[PDB]
Protein backbone atom coordinates (compact mmCIF):
# COMPACT_ATOMS: atom_id res chain seq x y z
CA UNK A 1 0.00 0.00 0.00
CA UNK A 2 2.10 2.87 -1.37
CA UNK A 3 0.86 6.22 -2.70
CA UNK A 4 2.37 8.71 -5.15
CA UNK A 5 1.76 12.48 -5.11
CA UNK A 6 3.22 14.12 -8.20
CA UNK A 7 4.02 17.83 -8.27
CA UNK A 8 1.67 20.60 -9.33
CA UNK A 9 0.74 21.78 -12.80
CA UNK A 10 3.23 23.70 -14.94
CA UNK A 11 3.11 26.04 -17.94
CA UNK A 12 5.98 26.76 -20.32
CA UNK A 13 6.71 28.27 -23.72
CA UNK A 14 8.08 26.22 -26.64
CA UNK A 15 11.75 25.45 -26.15
CA UNK A 16 11.57 25.49 -22.34
CA UNK A 17 12.21 22.60 -19.93
CA UNK A 18 9.87 21.05 -17.35
CA UNK A 19 10.76 18.97 -14.30
CA UNK A 20 8.06 16.73 -12.81
CA UNK A 21 8.59 14.98 -9.49
CA UNK A 22 6.45 12.27 -7.88
CA UNK A 23 7.21 11.52 -4.25
CA UNK A 24 6.45 7.90 -3.31
CA UNK A 25 5.40 7.42 0.32
CA UNK A 26 5.14 4.03 1.98
CA UNK A 27 7.12 0.87 1.41
CA UNK A 28 10.84 0.97 0.65
CA UNK A 29 12.04 3.06 -2.28
CA UNK A 30 15.07 0.94 -3.22
CA UNK A 31 12.73 -2.02 -3.80
CA UNK A 32 10.64 -0.28 -6.48
CA UNK A 33 11.18 0.91 -10.04
CA UNK A 34 9.40 3.80 -11.73
CA UNK A 35 8.26 4.69 -15.24
CA UNK A 36 6.59 7.65 -16.92
CA UNK A 37 3.55 7.73 -19.22
CA UNK A 38 2.14 10.79 -20.98
CA UNK A 39 -1.51 11.13 -22.02
CA UNK A 40 -1.95 13.43 -24.98
CA UNK A 41 -5.22 15.36 -24.46
CA UNK A 42 -8.06 13.19 -25.71
CA UNK A 43 -5.71 10.48 -27.01
CA UNK A 44 -4.19 7.25 -25.77
CA UNK A 45 -1.49 6.50 -23.22
CA UNK A 46 2.15 6.99 -24.22
CA UNK A 47 5.21 5.62 -22.43
CA UNK A 48 8.44 7.61 -22.15
CA UNK A 49 10.95 5.75 -19.98
CA UNK A 50 11.58 3.80 -16.81
CA UNK A 51 14.32 3.78 -14.17
CA UNK A 52 15.61 1.37 -11.52
CA UNK A 53 16.97 3.66 -8.79
CA UNK A 54 19.10 1.24 -6.76
CA UNK A 55 21.09 0.23 -9.86
CA UNK A 56 20.71 3.64 -11.51
CA UNK A 57 19.59 2.05 -14.79
CA UNK A 58 17.28 4.03 -17.07
CA UNK A 59 16.10 3.66 -20.66
CA UNK A 60 13.83 5.98 -22.65
CA UNK A 61 11.56 5.57 -25.65
CA UNK A 62 13.26 6.18 -28.99
CA UNK A 63 10.90 9.02 -30.03
CA UNK A 64 12.48 11.17 -27.29
CA UNK A 65 16.07 10.98 -28.48
CA UNK A 66 17.73 12.95 -25.70
CA UNK A 67 15.01 15.40 -24.70
CA UNK A 68 13.80 13.34 -21.73
CA UNK A 69 16.07 12.21 -18.89
CA UNK A 70 14.77 10.24 -15.88
CA UNK A 71 16.39 10.22 -12.46
CA UNK A 72 15.49 9.68 -8.81
CA UNK A 73 16.80 10.49 -5.34
CA UNK A 74 16.71 7.52 -2.97
CA UNK A 75 17.65 9.95 -0.20
CA UNK A 76 14.44 11.90 -0.83
CA UNK A 77 12.47 8.89 -2.16
CA UNK A 78 11.31 10.88 -5.21
CA UNK A 79 11.51 10.31 -8.96
CA UNK A 80 12.40 13.08 -11.40
CA UNK A 81 11.44 13.16 -15.07
CA UNK A 82 12.73 16.15 -17.06
CA UNK A 83 11.76 17.11 -20.61
CA UNK A 84 13.59 19.62 -22.80
CA UNK A 85 13.02 21.30 -26.16
CA UNK A 86 9.32 21.65 -25.40
CA UNK A 87 6.79 21.82 -28.23
CA UNK A 88 3.01 22.08 -28.57
CA UNK A 89 2.75 18.36 -29.34
CA UNK A 90 4.19 17.79 -25.86
CA UNK A 91 1.01 19.24 -24.34
CA UNK A 92 -0.36 16.34 -22.31
CA UNK A 93 -0.97 14.97 -18.84
CA UNK A 94 2.12 13.21 -17.50
CA UNK A 95 1.65 10.22 -15.19
CA UNK A 96 4.26 8.74 -12.88
CA UNK A 97 3.65 5.10 -11.97
CA UNK A 98 5.40 2.48 -9.87
CA UNK A 99 6.72 -0.53 -11.80
CA UNK A 100 6.83 -3.73 -9.75
CA UNK A 101 10.32 -5.09 -10.42
CA UNK A 102 12.67 -7.97 -9.59
CA UNK A 103 16.33 -7.16 -8.88
CA UNK A 104 18.91 -9.89 -8.39
CA UNK A 105 22.18 -9.94 -6.47
CA UNK A 106 23.80 -10.94 -9.72
CA UNK A 107 23.23 -8.61 -12.66
CA UNK A 108 19.66 -9.79 -13.36
CA UNK A 109 16.51 -7.67 -13.36
CA UNK A 110 13.05 -8.26 -14.82
CA UNK A 111 10.67 -5.35 -15.12
CA UNK A 112 7.00 -6.56 -15.03
CA UNK A 113 4.30 -3.87 -15.12
CA UNK A 114 2.92 -0.69 -13.57
CA UNK A 115 0.57 -1.29 -10.63
CA UNK A 116 0.37 2.08 -8.81
CA UNK A 117 -0.18 5.42 -10.57
CA UNK A 118 0.11 9.00 -9.40
CA UNK A 119 -2.64 11.59 -9.37
CA UNK A 120 -1.25 13.20 -12.52
CA UNK A 121 0.49 16.36 -13.72
CA UNK A 122 -0.92 18.49 -16.54
CA UNK A 123 1.65 20.51 -18.50
CA UNK A 124 0.60 22.96 -21.22
CA UNK A 125 2.73 24.68 -23.87
CA UNK A 126 1.70 26.57 -27.01
CA UNK A 127 2.83 29.40 -29.29
CA UNK A 128 8.10 0.59 -35.09
CA UNK A 129 6.44 -2.19 -33.08
CA UNK A 130 2.76 -1.79 -32.18
CA UNK A 131 0.06 -3.65 -30.29
CA UNK A 132 -3.08 -3.77 -32.44
CA UNK A 133 -6.14 -3.33 -30.21
CA UNK A 134 -9.74 -3.21 -31.49
CA UNK A 135 -10.86 0.42 -31.24
CA UNK A 136 -14.23 -0.22 -29.59
CA UNK A 137 -16.43 -3.15 -28.59
CA UNK A 138 -19.95 -2.91 -27.20
CA UNK A 139 -21.68 -5.62 -25.18
CA UNK A 140 -25.09 -6.21 -23.52
CA UNK A 141 -25.45 -5.48 -19.79
CA UNK A 142 -25.69 -9.11 -18.68
CA UNK A 143 -23.25 -10.62 -21.12
CA UNK A 144 -19.46 -11.05 -21.35
CA UNK A 145 -17.02 -8.97 -23.39
CA UNK A 146 -13.73 -10.13 -24.94
CA UNK A 147 -11.06 -7.58 -25.92
CA UNK A 148 -8.05 -8.74 -27.90
CA UNK A 149 -4.50 -7.38 -28.19
CA UNK A 150 -2.11 -8.65 -30.86
CA UNK A 151 1.58 -8.10 -31.45
CA UNK A 152 4.28 -10.39 -32.77
CA UNK A 153 6.30 -10.18 -29.52
CA UNK A 154 3.68 -11.56 -27.12
CA UNK A 155 5.16 -15.07 -26.65
CA UNK A 156 8.40 -13.33 -25.64
CA UNK A 157 6.93 -10.69 -23.29
CA UNK A 158 4.08 -10.40 -20.80
CA UNK A 159 1.00 -8.21 -21.18
CA UNK A 160 -0.76 -5.91 -18.72
CA UNK A 161 -4.13 -4.15 -18.78
CA UNK A 162 -5.03 -0.76 -17.29
CA UNK A 163 -8.55 0.64 -16.84
CA UNK A 164 -8.82 4.38 -17.52
CA UNK A 165 -12.20 5.78 -16.61
CA UNK A 166 -12.75 9.31 -17.99
CA UNK A 167 -11.08 11.99 -15.92
CA UNK A 168 -9.13 9.32 -14.02
CA UNK A 169 -5.65 7.88 -13.72
CA UNK A 170 -5.30 4.35 -15.13
CA UNK A 171 -5.83 1.36 -12.85
CA UNK A 172 -4.15 -2.01 -13.38
CA UNK A 173 -6.77 -4.76 -13.36
CA UNK A 174 -4.90 -7.66 -15.05
CA UNK A 175 -1.16 -8.36 -14.95
CA UNK A 176 1.44 -10.88 -16.14
CA UNK A 177 -0.74 -12.02 -19.07
CA UNK A 178 -3.42 -13.46 -16.79
CA UNK A 179 -3.15 -12.64 -13.06
CA UNK A 180 -5.61 -11.26 -10.54
CA UNK A 181 -4.72 -8.25 -8.36
CA UNK A 182 -6.09 -8.04 -4.85
CA UNK A 183 -8.28 -5.06 -5.70
CA UNK A 184 -9.90 -5.88 -9.05
CA UNK A 185 -12.92 -8.19 -8.61
CA UNK A 186 -13.16 -11.83 -9.64
CA UNK A 187 -15.05 -11.02 -12.85
CA UNK A 188 -11.86 -9.81 -14.56
CA UNK A 189 -9.90 -12.62 -16.23
CA UNK A 190 -7.08 -12.87 -18.75
CA UNK A 191 -5.73 -15.44 -21.17
CA UNK A 192 -2.93 -15.70 -23.73
CA UNK A 193 -2.73 -18.00 -26.76
CA UNK A 194 0.10 -17.63 -29.26
CA UNK A 195 0.43 -13.98 -30.26
CA UNK A 196 -3.10 -13.20 -28.99
CA UNK A 197 -4.17 -12.01 -25.54
CA UNK A 198 -7.75 -11.42 -24.40
CA UNK A 199 -9.30 -9.66 -21.41
CA UNK A 200 -12.46 -11.32 -20.09
CA UNK A 201 -15.19 -9.69 -17.99
CA UNK A 202 -17.87 -12.01 -16.59
CA UNK A 203 -21.38 -10.57 -16.42
CA UNK A 204 -20.15 -7.10 -17.28
CA UNK A 205 -21.70 -4.29 -15.26
CA UNK A 206 -22.23 -0.68 -16.26
CA UNK A 207 -19.54 -0.03 -13.64
CA UNK A 208 -17.03 -1.59 -16.06
CA UNK A 209 -17.28 1.04 -18.81
CA UNK A 210 -13.93 2.64 -19.57
CA UNK A 211 -11.02 2.70 -22.00
CA UNK A 212 -8.70 -0.30 -21.70
CA UNK A 213 -5.06 -0.32 -22.81
CA UNK A 214 -2.75 -3.34 -23.07
CA UNK A 215 0.91 -2.61 -22.26
CA UNK A 216 3.76 -4.94 -23.24
CA UNK A 217 7.43 -4.53 -24.06
CA UNK A 218 9.54 -4.80 -27.22
CA UNK A 219 10.79 -8.14 -28.52
CA UNK A 220 14.12 -7.13 -27.00
CA UNK A 221 12.25 -6.01 -23.90
CA UNK A 222 14.08 -2.67 -24.03
CA UNK A 223 11.06 -0.48 -24.84
CA UNK A 224 7.52 -0.90 -23.60
CA UNK A 225 4.62 -0.14 -25.93
CA UNK A 226 0.95 0.69 -25.48
CA UNK A 227 -2.12 -0.35 -27.39
CA UNK A 228 -4.07 2.14 -29.43
CA UNK A 229 -6.93 1.75 -26.96
CA UNK A 230 -10.37 0.17 -26.59
CA UNK A 231 -13.61 1.89 -25.57
CA UNK A 232 -15.88 -0.65 -23.90
CA UNK A 233 -19.29 0.91 -23.38
CA UNK A 234 -22.04 -1.41 -22.16
CA UNK A 235 -25.05 -0.89 -24.41
CA UNK A 236 -28.35 -0.29 -22.63
CA UNK B 1 40.76 -5.82 -20.84
CA UNK B 2 39.53 -9.42 -21.27
CA UNK B 3 36.08 -10.89 -20.75
CA UNK B 4 35.92 -13.06 -17.58
CA UNK B 5 34.96 -16.29 -19.34
CA UNK B 6 37.35 -18.28 -17.15
CA UNK B 7 35.56 -16.97 -14.06
CA UNK B 8 32.19 -18.11 -15.44
CA UNK B 9 32.99 -21.67 -16.55
CA UNK B 10 35.70 -22.68 -14.09
CA UNK B 11 33.92 -21.60 -10.94
CA UNK B 12 33.98 -23.34 -7.56
CA UNK B 13 30.23 -22.95 -7.10
CA UNK B 14 27.30 -23.32 -9.51
CA UNK B 15 23.71 -22.28 -8.89
CA UNK B 16 20.61 -24.43 -9.14
CA UNK B 17 18.65 -24.22 -12.36
CA UNK B 18 15.70 -22.34 -10.86
CA UNK B 19 17.92 -19.60 -9.36
CA UNK B 20 20.19 -19.57 -12.42
CA UNK B 21 22.92 -16.94 -12.14
CA UNK B 22 23.28 -14.32 -14.87
CA UNK B 23 26.47 -12.28 -15.26
CA UNK B 24 26.47 -9.26 -17.57
CA UNK B 25 29.78 -8.93 -19.40
CA UNK B 26 30.69 -5.73 -21.23
CA UNK B 27 33.55 -3.51 -22.39
CA UNK B 28 35.98 -6.38 -22.92
CA UNK B 29 37.69 -7.95 -25.92
CA UNK B 30 36.59 -11.59 -26.19
CA UNK B 31 38.84 -14.47 -27.25
CA UNK B 32 36.42 -17.23 -28.23
CA UNK B 33 39.20 -19.73 -29.07
CA UNK B 34 39.42 -20.94 -25.45
CA UNK B 35 35.65 -21.42 -25.17
CA UNK B 36 35.24 -22.97 -28.63
CA UNK B 37 38.44 -25.07 -28.52
CA UNK B 38 38.14 -26.63 -25.06
CA UNK B 39 37.96 -30.24 -23.99
CA UNK B 40 35.08 -32.09 -22.33
CA UNK B 41 32.12 -30.14 -23.69
CA UNK B 42 29.37 -32.75 -23.89
CA UNK B 43 27.09 -30.24 -25.63
CA UNK B 44 28.00 -27.07 -27.53
CA UNK B 45 25.42 -25.60 -29.90
CA UNK B 46 25.22 -22.05 -31.26
CA UNK B 47 21.95 -21.02 -32.90
CA UNK B 48 22.05 -17.33 -33.82
CA UNK B 49 25.58 -16.98 -35.23
CA UNK B 50 28.30 -19.30 -36.52
CA UNK B 51 30.97 -20.47 -34.03
CA UNK B 52 33.61 -20.20 -36.77
CA UNK B 53 32.84 -16.50 -37.32
CA UNK B 54 31.93 -16.11 -33.62
CA UNK B 55 35.38 -14.77 -32.68
CA UNK B 56 35.19 -11.83 -35.11
CA UNK B 57 31.60 -10.79 -34.25
CA UNK B 58 30.81 -7.65 -32.23
CA UNK B 59 27.85 -6.95 -29.93
CA UNK B 60 26.46 -4.36 -27.57
CA UNK B 61 26.21 -6.62 -24.52
CA UNK B 62 26.68 -10.31 -23.71
CA UNK B 63 25.15 -12.24 -20.79
CA UNK B 64 26.41 -15.52 -19.33
CA UNK B 65 23.72 -17.62 -17.63
CA UNK B 66 24.98 -20.64 -15.68
CA UNK B 67 23.26 -23.39 -13.69
CA UNK B 68 23.21 -27.16 -13.17
CA UNK B 69 20.70 -29.73 -14.48
CA UNK B 70 20.52 -33.45 -15.23
CA UNK B 71 21.93 -35.18 -18.27
CA UNK B 72 18.57 -36.03 -19.84
CA UNK B 73 17.53 -32.37 -19.50
CA UNK B 74 20.34 -30.86 -21.60
CA UNK B 75 18.22 -31.25 -24.74
CA UNK B 76 15.47 -29.00 -23.34
CA UNK B 77 17.70 -25.92 -23.19
CA UNK B 78 17.38 -25.30 -26.94
CA UNK B 79 14.89 -22.69 -28.20
CA UNK B 80 11.29 -23.70 -28.80
CA UNK B 81 11.41 -26.67 -26.44
CA UNK B 82 9.09 -27.93 -23.73
CA UNK B 83 9.45 -29.76 -20.45
CA UNK B 84 9.58 -29.16 -16.72
CA UNK B 85 12.69 -27.01 -17.22
CA UNK B 86 11.97 -25.23 -20.50
CA UNK B 87 8.60 -24.10 -19.07
CA UNK B 88 8.99 -23.74 -15.29
CA UNK B 89 12.69 -22.97 -14.91
CA UNK B 90 14.68 -21.53 -17.82
CA UNK B 91 13.34 -20.53 -21.24
CA UNK B 92 15.01 -19.26 -24.42
CA UNK B 93 13.27 -17.34 -27.23
CA UNK B 94 13.04 -18.63 -30.78
CA UNK B 95 14.91 -15.50 -31.90
CA UNK B 96 17.84 -16.80 -29.83
CA UNK B 97 21.25 -15.35 -30.70
CA UNK B 98 23.98 -17.17 -28.83
CA UNK B 99 25.32 -20.51 -27.69
CA UNK B 100 24.68 -23.27 -25.17
CA UNK B 101 27.59 -25.14 -23.59
CA UNK B 102 27.39 -28.07 -21.16
CA UNK B 103 29.76 -30.59 -19.60
CA UNK B 104 29.68 -33.57 -17.26
CA UNK B 105 30.18 -32.51 -13.63
CA UNK B 106 29.70 -35.83 -11.83
CA UNK B 107 32.89 -35.51 -9.78
CA UNK B 108 32.10 -32.04 -8.43
CA UNK B 109 28.34 -31.94 -7.88
CA UNK B 110 27.56 -35.54 -6.78
CA UNK B 111 28.03 -36.53 -3.14
CA UNK B 112 27.82 -40.12 -1.95
CA UNK B 113 24.48 -40.39 -0.17
CA UNK B 114 22.73 -37.86 -2.40
CA UNK B 115 23.38 -34.21 -3.24
CA UNK B 116 20.18 -32.51 -2.09
CA UNK B 117 21.73 -29.04 -2.52
CA UNK B 118 20.68 -28.83 -6.20
CA UNK B 119 17.02 -28.20 -7.05
CA UNK B 120 14.68 -27.47 -9.94
CA UNK B 121 11.08 -26.26 -10.13
CA UNK B 122 8.54 -29.05 -10.64
CA UNK B 123 5.12 -27.37 -10.27
CA UNK B 124 3.91 -23.94 -11.40
CA UNK B 125 0.66 -22.51 -12.74
CA UNK B 126 2.11 -20.84 -15.86
CA UNK B 127 5.03 -21.08 -18.24
CA UNK B 128 7.39 -18.19 -17.70
CA UNK B 129 8.62 -15.97 -20.51
CA UNK B 130 12.20 -16.28 -21.81
CA UNK B 131 15.07 -15.25 -19.52
CA UNK B 132 12.77 -14.99 -16.49
CA UNK B 133 13.62 -16.50 -13.11
CA UNK B 134 11.28 -17.40 -10.25
CA UNK B 135 12.81 -18.11 -6.83
CA UNK B 136 9.53 -18.23 -4.89
CA UNK B 137 8.54 -21.02 -2.50
CA UNK B 138 4.78 -20.32 -2.44
CA UNK B 139 2.92 -23.63 -2.34
CA UNK B 140 1.23 -24.87 -5.52
CA UNK B 141 -2.54 -25.15 -4.92
CA UNK B 142 -3.84 -28.19 -6.84
CA UNK B 143 -7.57 -27.63 -6.53
CA UNK B 144 -10.31 -26.66 -4.17
CA UNK B 145 -8.54 -26.68 -0.82
CA UNK B 146 -6.53 -23.47 -0.31
CA UNK B 147 -3.02 -24.50 0.68
CA UNK B 148 -2.32 -21.71 3.19
CA UNK B 149 1.29 -22.67 3.77
CA UNK B 150 0.51 -26.29 4.74
CA UNK B 151 1.71 -29.05 2.41
CA UNK B 152 0.00 -32.35 1.68
CA UNK B 153 -3.70 -32.82 0.99
CA UNK B 154 -3.30 -31.86 -2.70
CA UNK B 155 -0.72 -29.18 -1.76
CA UNK B 156 3.01 -29.57 -2.37
CA UNK B 157 6.16 -27.56 -1.92
CA UNK B 158 7.02 -26.49 -5.49
CA UNK B 159 10.73 -27.40 -5.72
CA UNK B 160 12.22 -30.89 -6.06
CA UNK B 161 15.80 -31.89 -5.31
CA UNK B 162 17.80 -33.50 -8.10
CA UNK B 163 19.44 -35.92 -5.65
CA UNK B 164 22.68 -36.62 -7.50
CA UNK B 165 24.73 -39.70 -6.63
CA UNK B 166 27.97 -40.95 -8.19
CA UNK B 167 26.48 -44.35 -9.07
CA UNK B 168 24.03 -42.98 -11.61
CA UNK B 169 23.64 -43.39 -15.33
CA UNK B 170 24.99 -40.55 -17.45
CA UNK B 171 21.48 -39.28 -18.20
CA UNK B 172 20.75 -38.93 -14.48
CA UNK B 173 24.19 -37.40 -13.78
CA UNK B 174 24.55 -33.65 -13.21
CA UNK B 175 25.74 -31.40 -16.01
CA UNK B 176 27.06 -27.84 -15.81
CA UNK B 177 25.37 -25.54 -18.32
CA UNK B 178 26.49 -22.10 -19.49
CA UNK B 179 24.21 -20.17 -21.86
CA UNK B 180 25.68 -17.19 -23.71
CA UNK B 181 23.32 -14.55 -25.12
CA UNK B 182 24.32 -11.64 -27.35
CA UNK B 183 22.09 -8.65 -26.71
CA UNK B 184 22.85 -6.67 -29.90
CA UNK B 185 21.02 -3.57 -28.68
CA UNK B 186 20.53 -0.24 -30.48
CA UNK B 187 23.46 1.38 -28.69
CA UNK B 188 27.28 1.64 -28.93
CA UNK B 189 28.95 -1.76 -29.31
CA UNK B 190 31.44 -2.68 -26.61
CA UNK B 191 32.63 -6.31 -26.90
CA UNK B 192 34.24 -8.16 -29.83
CA UNK B 193 37.42 -9.97 -30.82
C1 LIG C 1 39.36 -25.35 -13.25
O1 LIG C 1 40.68 -25.37 -13.80
C2 LIG C 1 41.66 -26.18 -13.14
C3 LIG C 1 42.90 -26.04 -13.99
O2 LIG C 1 42.65 -26.59 -15.27
C4 LIG C 1 43.03 -25.66 -16.31
O3 LIG C 1 42.13 -24.56 -16.41
C5 LIG C 1 40.80 -24.82 -16.95
C6 LIG C 1 40.11 -23.46 -17.09
C7 LIG C 1 40.85 -25.60 -18.27
O4 LIG C 1 41.39 -24.78 -19.30
C8 LIG C 1 41.69 -26.86 -18.11
O5 LIG C 1 41.77 -27.50 -19.39
C9 LIG C 1 43.09 -26.51 -17.61
O6 LIG C 1 43.84 -27.71 -17.42
C10 LIG C 1 41.15 -27.62 -12.98
O7 LIG C 1 42.11 -28.45 -12.32
C11 LIG C 1 42.91 -29.16 -13.30
O8 LIG C 1 42.14 -29.96 -14.21
C12 LIG C 1 42.96 -30.58 -15.19
C13 LIG C 1 42.07 -31.03 -16.32
O9 LIG C 1 41.37 -29.94 -16.90
C14 LIG C 1 43.71 -31.69 -14.47
O10 LIG C 1 44.45 -32.47 -15.41
C15 LIG C 1 44.17 -33.89 -15.27
O11 LIG C 1 45.39 -34.62 -15.45
C16 LIG C 1 45.25 -36.04 -15.55
C17 LIG C 1 46.64 -36.63 -15.69
O12 LIG C 1 46.93 -37.38 -14.51
C18 LIG C 1 44.38 -36.34 -16.76
O13 LIG C 1 44.31 -37.74 -16.96
C19 LIG C 1 42.98 -35.79 -16.50
O14 LIG C 1 42.10 -36.12 -17.58
C20 LIG C 1 43.05 -34.29 -16.29
O15 LIG C 1 43.29 -33.71 -17.57
C21 LIG C 1 44.64 -31.05 -13.44
O16 LIG C 1 45.23 -32.07 -12.65
C22 LIG C 1 43.92 -30.05 -12.52
N1 LIG C 1 44.89 -29.18 -11.88
C23 LIG C 1 44.84 -28.78 -10.60
C24 LIG C 1 45.93 -27.84 -10.17
O17 LIG C 1 43.95 -29.16 -9.83
C25 LIG C 1 39.81 -27.56 -12.24
O18 LIG C 1 39.23 -28.76 -11.73
C26 LIG C 1 39.59 -30.05 -12.24
O19 LIG C 1 38.98 -30.29 -13.52
C27 LIG C 1 38.54 -31.64 -13.88
C28 LIG C 1 39.05 -31.93 -15.29
C29 LIG C 1 38.94 -32.72 -12.86
O20 LIG C 1 40.36 -32.92 -12.82
C30 LIG C 1 38.41 -32.29 -11.52
O21 LIG C 1 38.52 -33.41 -10.61
C31 LIG C 1 39.21 -31.06 -11.06
O22 LIG C 1 38.55 -30.40 -9.96
C32 LIG C 1 38.85 -26.77 -13.11
N2 LIG C 1 37.47 -26.85 -12.63
C33 LIG C 1 37.07 -26.63 -11.37
C34 LIG C 1 35.60 -26.77 -11.12
O23 LIG C 1 37.85 -26.35 -10.47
Amino acid sequence: QVQLQQSGAEVKKPGSSVKVSCKASGGTFSSYAFSWVRQAPGQGLEWMGRIIPILGIANYAQKFQGRVTITADISTSTAYMALSSLRSEDTAVYYCAKVEVNIGMDDYYYYYGMDVWGQGTTVTVSSSYVLTQPPSVSVSPGQTARITCSGDALPKQYAYWYQQKPGQAPVLVIYKDSERPSGIPERFSGSSSGTTVTLTISGVQAEDEADYYCQSADSSGTYVVFGGGTKLTVLS
Amino acid sequence: NLCPFGEVFNATRFASVYAWNRKRISNCVADYSVLYNSASFSTFKCYGVSPTKLNDLCFTNVYADSFVIRGDEVRQIAPGQTGKIADYNYKLPDDFTGCVIAWNSNNLDSKVGGNYNYLYRLFRKSNLKPFERDISTEIYQAGSTPCNGVEGFNCYFPLQSYGFQPTNGVGYQPYRVVVLSFELLHAPATVCG
